[PDB]
């Protein structure tokens, strides 16, 4: 998972 | 400009995020977004005029941000589909299981289901906590964006996601595809706003  | 959620601005002329949902804080106006779209004090843009500035926000640990607008923004109970429109008719939080739709700038308006509560990223610039994870597809630009069900019901917006190289994670099943929001109910008191509903 990444911000957005 | 008219506030709707699901639509584009961009942060001091460089990041771009989507609208989250119409807000009012007294005699107030502002939309909620992502925490880590901007800085408090950031200049909040939709289609090259200045509509406010981050008022406050906490990313990471939580990903939440009010932006307060000037007095000439309308702000709108909706949310883009397509050229259609969702109409928010309040919060009440919808469990594991339930349908629910997202709409940023990126993507445009995906569908999918609530898979889990509760979840931690683990970002780079830390973890976030007691995100909700849905299978509606995202992508770069997206965040900050609504998360609502058919019927109506703010759940949250848009924090993160395992985007592809592609930038988004529409191009695998939906089975693989992690979507996270933040929930919108702690927003709300966090910070006293009010949704505007219709």
């Amino acid at each position: 998972a990444a911000p957005f | 400009a008219n506030i709707v959620g699901g639509i584009e601005y961009s942060i001091n002329n460089a990041s771009l995020c989507s609208v989250g949902f119409s807000v009012t804080r007294g005699a107030t106006k502002g939309f909620v977004t992502a925490g880590h779209c901007g800085t408090v004090n950031a200049t909040a843009r939709i289609g090259g005029a200045v509509v406010g500035t981050f008022a406050a926000r906490v990313f990471p640990g939580n990903d939440r941000a009010w932006v307060s607008l000037t007095s000439a923004q309308t702000l709108l109970p909706r949310v883009a589909n397509g050229s259609s429109f969702v109409t928010v008719r309040g919060s009440t939080e919808a469990a594991v299981g339930a349908a629910v739709c997202r709409s940023g700038r990126t993507t445009g308006y995906q569908c999918g289901t609530i898979t889990a509560k509760n979840v931690t990223a683990n970002y780079a610039e830390g973890a976030v906590r007691g995100l909700t994870q849905g299978n509606a597809c995202m992508g770069r630009g997206d965040s900050g964006g609504s998360w609502i069900t058919s019927a109506g019901q703010a759940q949250g917006v848009m924090s993160g996601g395992n985007v592809q190289s592609n930038g988004n994670n529409c191009g695998i099943p939906a089975s693989q595809r992690s979507s996270l929001f933040e929930r919108l109910q702690p927003i709300l008191s966090q910070y006293g706003l009010s949704l505007v509903t219709g």
